[PDB]
RNA sequence: GAUGUUAGGAGGGCAAAUCCGCCGAAUUUAAGCAUAUAAUUAAGCGGAAGAAAAGAAAAUAACUAUGAUUCCUUUAGUAACGGCGAGUGAACAAGGACCAGCUCAAACGGUUAAUCCUUCGUUUGGUGCAAACCUUUCGACGGAAUUGUCGUUGAAUUAUUCCA
RNA sequence: AUUGGAAUUUUUCAUGUCGAGUCGUGUUCUUUGAGAUUGGAGCACUAAUACGUGUGAUACAUUUCACAUAAAGCUAAAUAUA
RNA sequence: GGCCUAUCGAUCCUUUAUAUUUGCAAAAUGACGUAAAUUACUUACUACUGUGCAUAUAGAGGUGUCUGAAAAGUUACCACAG
């Protein structure tokens, strides 16, 4: 590291880079935050809007994992079989994937994106958005709510 | 909210009843004491003042009795579960 | 002074390491390398040993 | 200038120096680690010093589906399985009194692993041979022709703990055999909707059974 | 049956009867030194809950302490210190004043004896009264029993000073599990430690 | 991928040349080969380009 | 309850890194300062050990649930607290290291306590050169104690199997 | 070769127990993440018996349901070691 | 809104308006409402549901040292940084 840091480049020269009108000093602003609304306010306002002030209830003891849920868009649930299933599929109109999503972690299955139109797919989820489910039923496929 | 013990959960994952599915698997003698000790002590100076008041038998003197109870006593369960069984000691009383 | 802690931990990924593996024994394979390290090589029959 | 960052989240200031504590022994606690178990499997007798320790399900909606060891012997339970609490206490078993399961297929899954650990597991005699296996009391006292074969065979197959489940290698449907008039999004929602009223009536019915 | 008996009557301490002999032990307790040993426990059914036993190396003590707050140790009353900080009255001691008094035979006579445990007995406004249960270890009925044993351990000198009485568990908050427990568990001084500190080590 | 093949779709010539590298795509079939020219290949996208019939084109090969 | 140079014994003191108890500030920070911060820290007085402390549920969850403690990885700089300014700030799950249980008291047992201890004794083993240690049941004579010692974990009753 | 004990297992019969100036409440001060008070301590008032009462992080009443068994005690290990 | 150029105030805080929108954390408080059913721990179906607290949005209460510290004197006894 030494070999290459600025001291090196600045080791004769006797303001450091740091100016000679100036003369480097040890807290030239206060501390930290500190100068919010006093006097750094515009640097707070430019970079940082939404910085003062309250907003919203408060939870006071929230828990992460009873909200915990994982999201897929029905474009990437074919995705999801590997490549000689998925011509297996493509091939063959007798027979649809059924998809668990559950195994690959996921619990709500949302509606994004163009579907290659009139394959069947099942597909197993605890959730769907209104969409996904309109889309999985417009190309023939089935959903399955499953907890 | 409310989860089963007679109907089987049905897989559905809203937090009902439901969820995945399972199939789940499932005097005399301290009587005698309290009256050895009740003949011994009699009542305390907060229980007749109950008592009293339990015996005028007024709406206004059992809503007194029981303001009476819940500040001395403070837990608002134990003041009514005393000023019953005070009540109950008075009608056993009079037979 | 010197503090005790002065980055002992360094990562370097599992991916770039077996790379590092591979790429120096294909390295250790090549004749002109082997000589360019400044090994004695000329009477080896062929350098792949 | 400073866009990078509206704060330092850096909090040293409750005297740091003082409290740091610089760390690099992994390695060698791990060696420590090894000898301490190397020690104690050849004192043994080379008798396993692991312990079963069976399967049960993982808290909340998040991991409902993983399973994971437990402390999952109860002697009721065991004993209903075959195997008495004296016995499950002389191999060091894992017991736990309160954990208590609530399910019939947790039970009987848990049962059937409590009866391949019974069976498999065999006892040397502990006088050398002046008593018997009895009833079952304590199971499996051996003989010293099969003790020696098998204290000279170590384990070839497989781990005894963990355990995987379904596959990612997709199962199949005829597509003729599939509904298309189910509507879930529609049936979540007024599920959700109703709740509070079922709630009522379930608060109703629980008051009418204790009466 | 006896102790169950005298357990109910104790537990009421309103009556003619519990008013009398708590006035009738005041009295007496008011007269008494600071620190004395007694024959026989003053209340045998609190004694046997709280581990008395009747085997030679147990002995019964009964206790005289002071009550209410303690007022701030500063010369000529108020000191310098931020307005939030002065502190004089309403400072409220840490430790319970059953510590206190298990403290002041721990520390004056207690030597050859160990505190076990202690019971409130009876107060007025000026003291509260305590009898405090103490066992010897050098004593050769505990050596002894493959009970109580344990006492002997050489790490059970001094107990109240160590926080390892009752009343030391009590104020040191380990009746409190759950939740609520926070940064205290493993001791508040180790959690707090945890906290504090930050560790160098390999990756984060 | 996906881009990739929405930009060659109206090229009856299969040589694509990318300076940068070709990621693979897990949102559709992905059927149509193609001969490619990258600077670098992700391994199953060069593995489905091969099976496909396509060509995964080096540099120097350019 | 006193008294005893009564007989047998103990405590006291030193050292302190890690450990535990009390008691307990300010510089400092906010470009000032009074709340907040520094900090439940520094100093002060005490107590321990080779580690201690904590520990066997008046726990967490709301699941298909988990199930003493410690510790690591983590959650998490998050819920949250705060002249909501500066700043401050947890828990549960999960992956592991590692895992060990329990007993008093009360309840129950009155054929006369099945208990306990000091003092005096006494012998079946074993080492060591010797010092010495180490096993070993049997009697006294004293006391303690039913203001409660010991046993026991509902109670019998059957068959089995084990253990001393 | 005596004595003794345990574990199961039948069959009867027993439904007993469960730590109080403590919990709790009011109040104060302290303390914390605790917020219409988180823990501590001082003070005032002071409980209930297992169908109790302790919990389920917003004051409350009326009621669920789940989970626990306070106010007595001990305990190796991983851990720490200027 | 005032013929035009002049006639005034952030966040936190307080307070009242507003909603077929919300929350108070395992549950419930309109209401057994409406239907059926009743050998009951019955089954459906309902757009508008307790006190108290918290929000969200909209004003207003104020900052004239007017981009908003809860702030008097004195040192010829003085110290220090310049």
């Amino acid at each position: 590291a030494t070999r290459f840091k600025k001291n090196r480049k600045k080791r004769g020269h006797v303001s450091a880079g740091h100016g000679r009108v100036g003369k480097h000093r040890k807290h030239p602003g206060g501390r930290g935050k500190a100068g919010g609304l006093h006097h750094m306010r515009i640097n707070f306002d430019k970079y940082h809007p939404g910085y003062f002030g309250k907003v919203g209830m408060r939870h006071l003891n929230l828990l992460k994992n009873r909200t915990y849920c994982p999201t897929i868009n029905v474009d990437k649930l074919w995705g999801l079989l590997p490549e000689e299933k998925k011509k297996e599929f493509s091939e063959n109109k007798d027979i649809a994937p059924v998809i668990d999503v559950t195994r690959k972690g996921y619990f709500k299955v949302l509606g994004n994106g163009k579907l290659k139109h009139n394959q069947p797919i099942v597909v197993k989820a605890r959730y769907f958005s209104s969409v996904a489910e309109k889309k999985i039923k417009a190309v023939g496929g089935q959903c399955i709510l499953v907890a | 909210g409310r989860k089963s013990t007679i109907k089987p959960a049905t897989g559905i994952a809203v937090g009902f009843n439901s969820g995945h599915v399972v199939t789940k698997r499932n005097s005399k003698r301290k009587e005698l004491i309290k009256d050895v000790v009740r003949e011994i002590t009699g009542f305390s100076p907060y229980e007749k003042r109950i008592i009293e008041l339990i015996k005028i038998g007024t709406s206004a003197s059992t809503k007194r009795s029981l303001k009476y109870a819940k500040k001395k006593l403070g837990t608002h369960k134990r003041g009514k579960a005393k000023r019953e069984e005070i009540q109950k000691v008075v009608i056993l009383q009079r037979r | 002074p010197t503090k005790i802690w002065r980055r002992w931990g360094r990562k370097v990924n599992l991916k770039e390491k077996r790379y590092a593996v591979c790429s120096s024994i294909a390295a250790s394979g090549v004749t002109s390398l082997v000589l360019a390290r400044g090994h004695r090589i000329s009477h080896l029959k062929e350098v792949p040993l | 200038v400073a866009h990078n960052n509206v704060l330092p989240n850096v909090h040293l200031h409750k005297w740091w120096q003082h409290r740091v504590r610089v760390n690099f022994s992994k390695n060698i606690k791990k060696k420590k680690r090894r000898l301490l178990r190397e020690k104690r499997r050849k004192a043994n007798g080379g008798t396993p010093i692991e312990k079963l320790h069976p399967i049960v399900h993982c808290p909340t909606q998040r991991y409902n589906f993983r399973t994971r060891l437990g402390k999952g012997f109860t002697f009721e339970e065991l004993k209903g399985a075959g195997l008495t609490p004296r016995a499950a206490q002389t191999i060091g078993i894992c017991y736990d009194k309160r954990r208590k399961n609530r399910s019939e297929e947790s039970l009987t899954k848990n049962v059937e692993r409590l009866l391949k650990y019974k069976n498999s597991l065999v006892m040397i005699p502990l006088k050398k041979n002046k008593a018997k296996k009895g009833i079952g009391g304590i199971p499996a006292d051996a003989d010293k022709n099969t003790i020696k074969e098998f204290r000279n065979k170590k384990p070839l197959l497989s781990i005894f703990k963990k355990e995987k489940n379904t596959k990612p290698f997709y199962e199949t449907i005829e597509v003729s055999k599939i509904d298309k008039e189910f509507l879930a999004y529609k049936t979540l929602r007024r599920a959700k909707l109703a709740e509070r009223r079922k709630n009522c009536r379930q608060q109703k019915k629980d008051i009418k059974f204790k009466s | 049956g006896a102790y169950k008996y005298i357990q109910e009557i104790w537990k009421k301490k309103q009556s003619d009867a519990m008013h009398f002999l708590l006035r009738v032990r005041t009295w007496e307790y008011r007269q008494l030194p600071v620190v004395h040993r007694v024959s026989k426990p003053s209340r045998p059914d609190k004694a046997r809950r709280l581990g008395y036993k009747a085997i030679q190396g147990f002995v019964i003590y009964r206790v005289r302490v002071r009550r209410g707050d303690r007022k701030k140790r500063v010369k000529k009353g108020i000191v310098h210190g931020k307005p939030k900080h002065q502190g004089v009255h309403k400072q409220k001691s840490t430790r319970n004043l059953k510590s206190v008094a298990e403290g002041k035979v721990g520390k004056s006579i207690c030597g050859n004896l160990r505190v076990l445990n202690s019971y409130w007995v009876g107060q007025d406004a000026v003291y509260k009264y305590y009898e405090v249960i103490l066992v010897d270890p050098n004593h050769n009925a505990v050596r002894n029993n493959p009970k109580i044993n344990w006492i002997c351990n050489p790490v059970h000198k001094h107990r109240e000073l160590r926080g390892l009485t009752s009343a030391g568990k009590k104020y040191r908050g380990l009746r409190v599990k759950g939740h609520l427990s926070a940064k205290s568990r493993p001791s508040i001084r180790a959690n707090w430690k945890r906290r504090q500190l930050i560790k160098l080590r390999k990756c984060r | 991928l996906s881009k990739l093949q929405y930009h060659m779709a109206n090229h009856p010539n299969d040589i694509a040349v990318v300076v940068g590298s070709i990621t693979d795509d897990k949102r559709l079939f992905s059927l149509k080969q193609l001969k490619v020219c990258a600077l670098r290949f992700t391994e199953t996208a060069r593995k489905r380009i091969e099976d496909a019939g396509g060509e995964c084109l080096t540099f120097d090969q350019l």
